[PDB]
């Protein structure tokens, strides 16, 4: 399997699935390095974030646990097709990149906070991460290039 | 600046 991917067992259904311990992605389907990647992200900050403030709210008071619940909800809506990643990033990302539908542009290794870099480089083009924790908060990352 | 090292 590709970097980070492992086989796992559904607790509710008993069917095999695949989990990536670098990106926190999970999926039923068997999974399908670059010098630079282009990613978008959706950030949900919390009270332990290095800077608990964003364009959305001056004092961010939600707990890490609450942030993770919000991230999980956004992932659910994205995966069901109820909402687009770009639309959720524009509305709800605690990063100024929200104004560009979450797009960060292209970057190489040795530029981003480490969990974010590692997730970004382990995604294939078009793939989305699970919840990725950094000192910034919790991210959903979409690799676009 | 945001998730930049």
């Amino acid at each position: 399997l590709p970097p980070g991917w492992e086989k796992a067992m559904s607790r509710s259904s008993g069917r095999v699935y695949y989990f990536n311990h670098i990106t926190n992605a999970s999926q039923w389907e068997r999974p399908s390095e670059p010098a630079r990647v282009r990613c978008s992200h959706l950030l949900v900050k919390h009270s332990q974030s290095r800077r608990p403030s964003s364009w959305r709210q001056e004092k961010i008071t939600r707990t890490k646990e609450e942030a993770l619940e919000l991230i999980n909800g956004y992932i659910q809506k994205i995966k069901s097709g109820e909402e687009d990643f770009e639309s959720l990033a524009s509305q709800f990302s605690d990063c100024s990149s929200a104004k560009a539908r979450g797009d960060l542009g292209a970057f190489s290794r040795g530029q981003m906070q480490k969990p974010f870099e590692d997730a970004s480089f382990a995604l294939r083009t078009g793939e989305m991460s699970g919840p990725v924790f950094t000192d910034s908060g919790i991210h959903i990352i979409l690799r676009t290039e | 600046f945001x998730x930049a090292q």
